[PDB]
């Protein structure tokens, strides 16, 4: 039972019908045997365990793809973006609800895939991607070369990651429930992104009229947040 | 400080002790402010009481056990010049003015201590660069002659 | 200089054990000697004060009790390449030390001589705890000589003994330089009365002087 | 047992030794039979249940008194001042710890009195006190006429309110623990002040040297805060 | 229970209130399994188990520190100084009672620290310290460079040794109870000093009048002495 209703935010959709626990793992808090992680991680309630619905991206016929690095997509937004700019640690899974509303006369297939540690590559140069090439924020980024996922490795094999297909014939939605995917128990949100929600239209959008401006709406819920404490009792 | 420079990776709680060393008549206040890492160091006393602090009146109370949660850090090297960023601060602002009588000295002092708790740990032992021979030691060949 | 940080996930206190802190085979002596047959051999009074890395690390403690596990690493350099036999004779307190390469003290049956070649693996002997007090006074607040204006801070008991290394071979047509690296791993270490770490640089190996 | 250690803030004094539960009432949260008070009052933890130590006021010989209206003293300060500027309701008792550090060669007596609903009066005019005459904030205000408490009613009878005496011969501190003192169950912090911490030096400061600049330090801990919700689930 | 009353000597102070068993070890006699130590160590009674009160050192503002090497401080004094000049062995712990009498208008902090095997260093030369630079006796010595304890190692870390703080605000006294601190079971008093009572004023003395000549009085009680026999029965 999923119930897309987290905190004050909620998504009253009808046709969701399934979600993908990424790598079979539900997001949880930091386990109690990992006390090494500084002694006070606060466990914030639904101040940050809520859906942060981004801009609806305008999916046309000639669109290559979209990528939002998490939690870079939410470092400027709301009570998660406030807590990132004060806390240096965090440990949060994510619930992503991508749905692409369209009529029964639209066609297409989105590979809504969540890529752990999507180290991007630049095209046709040996210089590494800069800070402004990687850390985009609320707008996210567009794939330059989506067949190689902008890191030289194939889109055809990108279903090895947690993914769901928005085939506009069958379903309009995709819900991917991300656990804490890191080697470290907690991590640093302003300079590291564990996941990358990548939405790649494999089959492009098609209709006989002018190029259809079908929106894809992304809602990212940081489930089971933790952070730095900042309210510790110095005795 | 110096034993954690024999080890690369180190993590654990510390424990400060600020002993006041003025006269017995000398009264006043301090505000000892633990800034967590990532936060900004307080510049004014108004910013200092917003965060974690402890308003310490030195009346009969002349020492403050101050538990610091989990100062960690290590050394780094990339493809050096890579240190730990910051593990926070412990700042101290004058809350009041110092009050001494006409016979006690106008200038009073503070001694600060630092200790680790039982959860402090060290690993990947290295060589401490606090010492180093550059030219010679005197009668170093006397162990051979 | 960039400023990074990482979550330090550790577990255990076993690496900070004093047995684990000091038992590293540190280089304690290294000199070269020309050979043609000191007069062309290697002798060295075993102390830990030769290199400041192990010295400050051992001057964290007042009293130490260890079996020094000396590993004589010998390399050779010709001024054809010969195969050589060496003798790392360990000379304790009381037994006499050689002054020449061919003295009568190298053939002493009571000294713990070890005969090894360069083409062999390095010679390793475990010199036991031979202080006659129950621990090595790293700092000896006191005098050896009884009210004598001699030398301060030298314990008469803490003498390990000279480690004397020669080449057992006789005269050879090539002259060559032999560098003897002595590696000491102290082990079975007990340590008493920890001390402040030294901040100022050393001035001599005989004492605890400082310049500031 | 008081233990002046609330949240990340703490006051390590030695000579406190007593506190005054104001009107015999310890501050508590909103009781559960008062559901009328909108259904979601959040009960914030030690983010606001902490000591907010004000400026130390410079008590000289010619000082008349000081007054801090609560919670006007804390509407610009910290996580209470942030929550006031977003939440329209609140329900908070207060713990006040006034201590006046001085040597054994100083003299004086402070009536550290906490006045519920201290409707001030202006002197020698019929115009009511303005917004800037009442709402001062972190600095507080100085009594113009402390013998009549700036509302025409006597200082001599002002011990009918919860009060403690800082007689610098005997004690340097006063601790007054204020309950929720209002007719309404919750109230409005930007335009109403339930309590007024009034510190009136009845016996002025005295020493043979120059006019002694003895500080009086006020630390106000808003115990048992509530507020507006703002995180309600709209189903 | 300490009871600073050893032999005919006694110290009737009032504010002592604590002592420091150095390295957690109370001084005892030579244990019976160490018979190697020549067969006749006499166990002298309170002839030497008594307080030998030295000169009171005149602690001014510009004083760096004082050090008494034990038992060099007592080799010329009394029944311990007589027994040292006849017996070649000894095995004695020490009870040191340093107290620094001052008014409530004085300030300062003494690191009364007892350093085992304080091998001193000379400043700015490679010659070792002589016999007259180390063995001082009843007068003791003054620290040349107390920040490095006259052996290059830091004063800031010198609390690793057994120490007590005479903070003249809080206490005037320090009592350090030293065990037998040597690798050898017995030792030689005319040419070796196990302990060094070091009194370093970290915070200097301060008062508004002329430079205050506050005395620091040191009383060293050689607890649990042993010596050479000299009265053995040659059968």
């Amino acid at each position: 039972v999923l119930q897309l209703k987290l905190g004050n935010s909620a998504i009253v959709t009808q046709e969701a019908a399934n979600y993908c626990c990424a790598y079979g793992e539900w997001p949880n808090y930091l386990p109690d045997h990992e006390a090494v992680a500084i002694d006070k991680p606060t466990q914030p309630e639904t101040a940050t365990d809520r859906f942060y619905t981004l801009k609806s991206v305008k999916w046309e016929t000639g669109s290559t793809g979209w990528w939002w690095k998490l939690p870079d997509a939410l470092n400027n937004i709301g009570m998660f973006g406030q807590n990132v700019q004060h806390h240096y640690l965090y440990r949060s899974g994510f619930l992503i609800h991508v749905q692409c509303n369209a009529t029964k006369f639209h066609q297409g297939a989105l590979l809504v895939v969540a890529i752990p540690e999507h180290q991007r590559g630049a095209h046709n140069t040996n210089t590494s991607p800069g800070f402004d090439d990687i850390m985009k924020g609320e707008e996210g980024g567009t794939f330059n070369h989506p067949y190689v996922l902008d890191d030289g490795t194939s889109l055809a094999c990108a279903t090895i990651f947690p993914h769901q297909w928005i085939n506009l014939r069958t379903n309009n939605s995709a819900t991917i429930v991300l656990p804490w995917m890191n080697a470290a128990p907690m991590d640093f949100p302003l300079r590291h992104n564990q996941w990358t929600l990548a939405i790649i239209p494999v089959v492009p959008l098609g209709t006989r009229t002018t190029s259809s401006m079908v929106p894809i709406t992304v809602s990212i819920a940081p489930m089971c947040c933790e952070f730095n404490g900042l309210r510790h009792a110095i005795t | 400080g110096n034993i954690s420079r024999y080890y690369t990776h180190w993590s654990g709680s510390l424990e400060m002790t600020f002993m006041f060393c003025g006269s017995f008549m000398a009264a006043g206040k301090l505000i000892l402010c633990y800034t967590p890492p990532g936060g900004s160091c307080p510049t004014t006393r108004e910013t200092a009481m917003l965060g974690t602090h402890i308003v310490w009146d030195f009346g009969l109370q002349s020492s403050v056990t101050l538990i610091i949660p989990w100062i960690s850090g290590s050394h780094y090297r990339m493809f050096a010049k890579s240190t730990n960023a910051n593990v926070g601060y412990v700042t101290c602002f004058m809350q009041t003015n110092l009050i001494v009588p006409s016979e006690s000295s106008d200038t009073c002092s503070l001694i600060g201590f630092i200790a680790a708790k039982d959860d402090f740990s060290l690993r990947l032992m290295r060589d401490s660069p606090d010492i180093g021979q550059l030219d010679h030691l005197h009668a170093a060949e006397a162990a051979y002659q | 200089a960039i400023q990074t940080r990482t979550v330090i996930n550790q577990h255990g206190v076993s690496e900070t054990l004093v047995e684990n802190f000091l038992s590293r085979a540190a280089l304690v002596s290294k000199r070269s000697f020309e050979y043609k047959d000191d007069k062309n051999f290697f002798k060295w009074t075993i102390n830990t004060r030769s290199f400041v890395q192990l010295r400050r690390k051992l001057e964290l403690f007042t009293y130490l009790r260890f079996d020094a596990e000396i590993t004589i690493l010998t390399t050779v350099a010709v001024n054809g390449l010969p195969d050589l036999t060496l003798q790392a004779m360990f000379v304790p307190t009381g037994a006499l030390t050689p002054e020449k390469q061919d003295s009568f003290h190298w053939q002493s049956g009571s000294n713990a001589s070890v005969f090894f070649k360069i083409s062999d693996p390095p010679a390793r002997i475990t010199i036991p705890f031979m202080c006659i007090n129950s621990a090595y006074s790293v700092f000896y607040d006191g005098f050896a000589g009884f009210e004598k204006n001699g030398l301060y801070g030298i314990n008469p008991a803490d003498t390990i003994g000279n480690l004397c290394v020669r080449i057992v071979n006789e005269h050879q047509p090539v002259g060559f330089t032999v560098t003897v690296r002595v590696y000491m791993k102290p082990k079975h270490i007990k340590a008493w009365a920890p001390r402040p770490p030294r901040t100022l640089p050393y001035m001599s190996i005989a004492n605890a002087n400082y310049k500031g």
